[PDB]
């Protein structure tokens, strides 16, 4: 009804195929991190907040909210008659329940930190083992108002709220099956679908949640998504009319040729991303600076960019992307303005220093997930990387499956690992806030007590300058560090069939929402 | 999040 515009001839079917990427992790969002995870979570479940097609923000499970002038102290007014997909009611009681077991050491949630982000009192000591979940600070003032008390002033809370960390839970549910409650016969959510089938290395089915609060509003009745890893099958499937919507990687080969003969099919979305090389700080030899401060006046950024994807992807230096809000005083380094030759020198200096030769070269894996295009940037750098230091560098390539690949991120089990940050909300700690000592999401294990106090010094601030001050200190001394290596902020290429409608195209974390989307007839 | 394609 209200989305599709007036006259607007909707086909009867309204199914759609879209693929997702890979395989995910788990359907529970306190046991995962990732893009295809996250994809399936925000059908199936709803949190406080959520967005519409251009990322903007919409009343979800709450209908209104407000925060204290200080903003420490943010309110949640949910939706008195809104249910689980079970029948349940959906109440304050589920956030807290929720949000309690995201920090709860016992979960091991990949996310845990995402509450000490927020600044939840007593988030950190819960995630820590010194005090109990049910201290945090989240209550139930009654079973519609849902009430978060942070220690810090955080001004940028709403955005936070809509990521799947944050997604509520059915308490009743979860309390008695356990983590087994994820499983398709026992899956309850509050969001527009439900599971319908689960085949692994397949396809995942939804279909409508009659229940859902906003049911009448929803117009795709029944999705697929699939798990196609390459973006040149993905591309192929698309063509031959088997699936509606790629995922957001195209073949930079055939990327020209597609939008000649797609027209209006081709979405390219900027969006809040960083492409990166992640050193593993504790493992030998990165350990050392000297040789991450090599790898990063080695590696040419306009190769990958301009030559190897050329697609939009702009070449960057830091971790946080600067067009984000409060990012804008992030500094590229003085290096990254150096000519190649010179950045050559010094790294091959750096290299010989360190006990590199041509005869016995530093050897190192890029890891990465199977996927052709992250192959081909794989090569790409593994190339440069021996070119440009005179036969000192010797890379291999090792591709996992994505499950496999997060595993061995977050197990310290790599050299050097291929990472995509997408921003969890549209603010500079996003990104920042990944590159903490103690964050959860720190797989780099990064460590500087001077980078967390430049990030500290944010909430002392009273105004967007002085935060965007700490943020850029906080860059400046990761920067300094060579921590990673950043290589492009992102571009998100979609195929999109011309009868899908509800896609914009201009959201900058580039969502798919199924209850946002419908199919024309004609 | 962390980012599948690319």
């Amino acid at each position: 009804m209200v989305i599709v515009p007036e006259g607007t001839q909707l086909d009867e079917k309204q199914h759609i195929v879209i693929n997702n990427g890979a395989e995910p992790q788990s359907f529970d969002p306190h046991k995962t991190e990732g893009v295809p995870e996250s994809n399936v979570a925000y059908q199936l479940l709803e949190g406080l907040v959520t967005s519409d097609s251009e990322g903007k923000l919409q009343p979800g499970a709450a209908e209104s909210w407000e925060n204290t002038p200080d903003f420490k102290t943010w309110t949640f007014h949910l939706r008195k008659d809104a249910k689980w997909s079970n029948g349940d009611p959906v109440t304050a009681h589920d956030f807290v329940f929720a949000w309690r077991r995201l920090v709860d050491p016992a979960t091991a949630a990949p996310y845990a930190s995402y509450l000490s982000y927020l600044q939840v009192e007593n988030a950190q000591d819960i995630i820590d083992g010194k005090k109990k979940p049910a201290e945090l600070g989240v209550e139930a003032k009654d079973d519609y108002t849902f009430v978060v008390h942070a220690t810090n002033p955080v001004p940028y809370a709403v955005s936070l709220t809509t990521h799947q960390s944050l997604l509520p839970l059915p308490q009743k549910v979860v309390e008695k099956l356990g983590d087994a409650w994820v499983k398709k016969e026992n899956y309850v959510g509050n969001g527009a679908y439900k599971l319908a089938n689960h085949i692994i290395n397949e396809k995942i089915e939804f279909e409508r949640n009659p229940l859902y609060w906003n049911d009448k509003e929803t117009v795709i009745n029944s999705a697929t998504f699939l798990a196609i890893e390459n973006p040149s099958t993905d591309v192929a499937r698309y063509r031959a009319g088997d699936l509606d919507m790629t995922s957001y990687g195209l073949p930079p080969e055939q990327f020209a040729k597609l939008k000649k003969e797609l027209l209006g099919e081709v979405y390219v979305t900027r969006t809040l991303g960083t492409y990166s090389y992640e050193l593993n700080n504790k493992k030998a030899p990165f350990d050392n600076v000297n040789i991450r401060k090599a790898l990063n006046l080695s590696l040419d950024r306009n190769v990958i960019t301009d030559k190897v994807l050329g697609q939009g992807q702009t070449p960057t230096y830091v971790f946080t992307p600067t067009y984000i809000e409060e990012g804008h005083l992030i500094q590229q380094p003085a290096y990254s303005k150096e000519p190649m030759a010179q950045r050559n020198e010094e790294a091959i200096k750096l290299l010989e220093e360190a006990g590199y030769s041509k005869a016995n070269p530093l050897k190192f894996s890029i890891l990465y997930n199977t996927n052709e295009n992250h192959k081909k940037v794989a090569i790409a750098a593994a190339s440069m990387w021996k070119a440009n230091t005179k036969g000192l560098i010797d890379v291999k390539l090792e591709n996992q499956e994505w499950k496999t690949y997060i595993d061995s991120r977050r197990a310290g089990r790599y050299d050097v690992a291929r990472a995509g940050w997408h921003a969890d909300y549209n603010q500079a700690t996003t990104f920042g806030n990944y590159f903490l000592s103690n964050s959860s999401n720190n797989t780099a294990k990064y460590a500087n007590p001077e980078y967390d106090k430049a990030m500290a010094e944010s909430y002392a601030a009273t105004d967007a300058e002085g935060r965007a001050k700490a943020y850029a200190k906080a860059e400046e001394i990761l920067g300094k560090d060579y921590g990673i290596v950043p290589i492009f902020n992102y571009v998100n290429p979609r195929l999109v069939k011309p009868y899908v409608k509800g896609y914009s195209g201009k959201d900058p974390q580039d969502h798919i929402y199924l209850r946002n989307l419908y199919i024309i007839k004609h | 999040y962390l980012g599948a394609n690319g």
